[PDB]
């Protein structure tokens, strides 16, 4: 009797047991468990080697056992209808906190807890840096082991106390210590081995914004290029058909396609394609970021419009002409701005990002001084219209307008293409 | 349309920043009144619960901490006793008396 | 062909068109192949070889052969950087060498790889000496234009002698077709 | 463009060549600040790197 | 082992220092929990100025 050892739940009886729902599928123990539960009772598991073993009673369970983890840890085991009537009680934590005066304070009282010696523009940059971590202006990140990890490093950096100075010294730090990627991008970019455009004007190309899948935390421009040639309504994405676009990215040019040609009806179809295509390959698609940034640029080179290559273009877009959201629009404006820094603001660079990212914008000080001294252009847009107008700086309706600009461009491909057809039954 | 600098200003202002900060611990899983009402009333009611977050945020030390707090009547003391070499049954006896 | 190769195709099939539209389509097809077997394609090299050398097939212009061309190229025209500049450079000087040098070789380069041009001394004396050529180019247009020996625009130019024979491929093929409803 | 020698010379030049170097030793990771500094700092405040 | 003895868990005051190429690490990058462990990145650049 006395060789009975006690586990987790002899231990937990007339309490509450906390277990780990990955790491109780991972072995496999959850049928059991769940019988367990179901009886109320449960037996000390056995050695197959006994000889008889012993008629031990089982044991009768009055706790509250609560799992907790992630959910994908959970939709492996919700579509048992024996887990949903044990577990009635679903308790959720949000990934954000909203972003009020009231939570930070429980913040600094938080880390005051923990152990740390905070001040007052400690907690704030603290709060601040949770909010962009949360990736919205107005929700800050609910990770508190992430913001106690940049608590430890800036009280390292700081012998201690979280001072200002020492929080903006850690996260300085963690951005470059995996700056190794962007320094190297910088440095092709400055040597011209990368050459992006910008400054001027340019017909066709547009300086699209894409974030690295090997860390998607750094954006970097892409310098996004179309050419319009007169054919079969067929939109060509070359960097698709190479075995790199992916399925999110296969809705792109459908949707574009659709754009284009429910857009732009004066024939019975678009009578050129478009070939899309990056001057890099480093721009694997997974996603439906660029968007906006392909539509101005097939739209350019179908009407000859020079886009303004100093301002990046991002966003998704839809068949409609609006502008949808993109995610981590602040890696992207923080990456063109650092290209643009690198060689040298000329006080009219800029991104062209969607009005809906703007709850989203948490830009870094550098990037809002820099948009204070006039030196960057920070542009939000509703619908395409509105971001290939700025681009070529001027009107899409009335006389000398882009609208009629593309539509005669389009009537031009459409007359070589009859002159093709009429050399072709001559 | 150009956005201006306040627009996208964001960081909240600074005053003072030369001073410590004393701010009492605020209560657990604050900031997520979801949770927290979703274990009161797993708690109040006696049922069994699971926490759904994403990871590394924190779950594991804020309801271990919510929990320490809580009072419940203390548990019978529940041992294994032998009713014989072979057979052995579950007792169970008021708290501390064990 | 490599996956990388895929879209080089494509590239120059793009460029081939935008650049070239006073018919709805390109009149030709471009048989690109090397002599050998040995040129198993992984990777956007050669490229500007690629599009000058169609380019010239397709307007009659004889390439000074001389002169070696690499660097990859997008549909825009513009030439765009390689790896392993130094090692390309250095084979054909070095086979240049093995025929012996007539102080008119050399290699068609994108100034992009200018920052990654580390020739070793040989290939540098003979800059130097003026029995070798490095050329840096930026777009395609200035490295055919050093190929040809003669500019883009103009009378006599190589625009229009490209547009030239893209009008007389087009004529051949409006004849096959009409004799084709005849 | 034609490139020219001086813009394709890139060997530093040799003013004199037969004497030995005397030279301190470098610190670690010299050239490498950005691992340097990771190193000291987790050094410094005893975390994993 | 029949019984095996009681040791006592070794407690851990050290700091591991993963060594090696990135494609190691993206081998154990995608757990959650080598996150939090290893908070510190010590990246080694290909060159030198
Ligand atoms: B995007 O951010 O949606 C963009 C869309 C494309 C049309 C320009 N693509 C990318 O940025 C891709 C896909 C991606 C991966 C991970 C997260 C988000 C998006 N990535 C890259 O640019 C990339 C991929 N591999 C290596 C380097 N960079
Ligand atoms: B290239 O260097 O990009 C070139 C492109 C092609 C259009 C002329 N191809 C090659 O040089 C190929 C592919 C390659 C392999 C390894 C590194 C870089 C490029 N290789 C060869 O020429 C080759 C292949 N097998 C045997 C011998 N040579």
């Amino acid at each position: 009797v006395s060789l009975i050892r006690p586990g987790a739940v002899h231990r937990a009886q007339g309490g509450y047991l906390i277990l780990d729902a990955l790491s109780l599928k991972r072995e496999g123990t959850w049928e059991a468990f769940k019988r367990a539960l179901r009886n109320g009772q449960v037996e000390p598991v056995t050695e197959p080697q006994a000889p008889a073993g012993l008629e031990v009673e089982p044991f009768p369970i009055q706790m509250q056992v609560i799992l907790v983890g992630t959910p994908e840890a959970f939709e492996g085991l919700e579509e048992d209808p024996a887990f949903s009537e044990l577990f009635r009680i679903r308790a959720e934590f949000s990934p954000t906190l909203p972003a009020s005066p009231e939570n930070c304070t429980a913040l600094g009282g938080w880390l005051l807890a923990q152990g740390f010696q905070l001040t007052q523009g400690g907690l704030t940059r603290l709060y601040d840096e949770a909010r962009r971590m949360a990736e919205q202006r107005d929700r800050m990140d609910a990770r508190l082991v992430e913001i106690r990890a940049l608590a430890e490093e800036a009280a390292v950096l700081g012998g201690g106390l979280l001072t200002a100075e020492s929080v903006e010294q850690a996260i300085a730090a963690r951005e470059h210590r995996s700056f190794l990627s962007e320094e190297e991008f910088l440095r092709a970019v400055q040597e011209g081995v990368i050459r992006l455009r910008t400054t001027g004007r340019a017909v066709g190309e547009v300086n699209s914004l894409v974030v690295v899948e090997a860390a998607p935390y750094w954006g970097r421009p892409a310098r996004l290029t179309a050419r319009a040639a007169p054919g079969r309504d067929h939109l060509i994405s070359i960097d698709r058909e190479a075995g790199l676009g992916g399925q999110i990215f296969h809705k792109a040019v459908l949707t574009l396609a659709g754009y284009l040609r429910s857009r732009y009806i004066e024939h019975g179809s678009l009578p050129v394609t478009i070939s899309l295509a990056f001057e890099q390959n480093y721009v694997s698609i997974e996603g439906d970021s660029a968007g906006l940034a392909e539509l101005v640029a097939a739209l350019s080179a179908i009407g000859n419009l020079p886009l303004r290559q100093d301002l990046a273009v991002t966003g998704a877009v839809d068949q409609t002409g609006k502008v949808l959201a993109v995610g981590a629009i602040n890696a992207k404006v923080e990456g063109f701005f650092r290209v643009c820094k690198a060689l040298g603001l000329s006080g009219t660079q800029g991104v062209i990002l969607p009005e809906a990212n703007l709850a989203n914008l948490t830009l870094r000080a550098e990037v809002l001084e820099a948009v204070r001294a006039g030196q960057f252009h920070i542009y939000a847009v509703e619908t395409a219209e509105q971001a290939l107008e700025i681009l070529a700086g001027a009107r899409m309706e009335g006389f000398r307008g882009l609208q009629e600009k593309i539509r005669a461009g389009l009537e031009a491909f459409a007359r070589l293409e009859e002159g093709h057809d009429k050399e072709d039954r001559e | 349309m150009r956005l201006s600098y306040e627009a996208l200003e964001w960081r909240t202002p600074i005053e003072n920043s030369t001073e410590p900060v004393s701010l009492p611990p605020p209560p657990p899983f604050f900031g997520q009144e979801r949770a927290r009402e979703a274990l009161e009333l797993a708690i109040r009611g006696g049922f069994h619960a699971y926490l759904v977050g994403p990871p590394s945020l924190g779950k594991h030390e804020a309801l271990l901490a919510y929990l320490s707090t809580q009072s419940v009547e203390t548990p019978p003391d529940l041992l294994y006793v032998p009713l014989s070499e072979r057979k052995v049954a579950v007792l169970t006896l008021p708290s501390g008396q064990e």
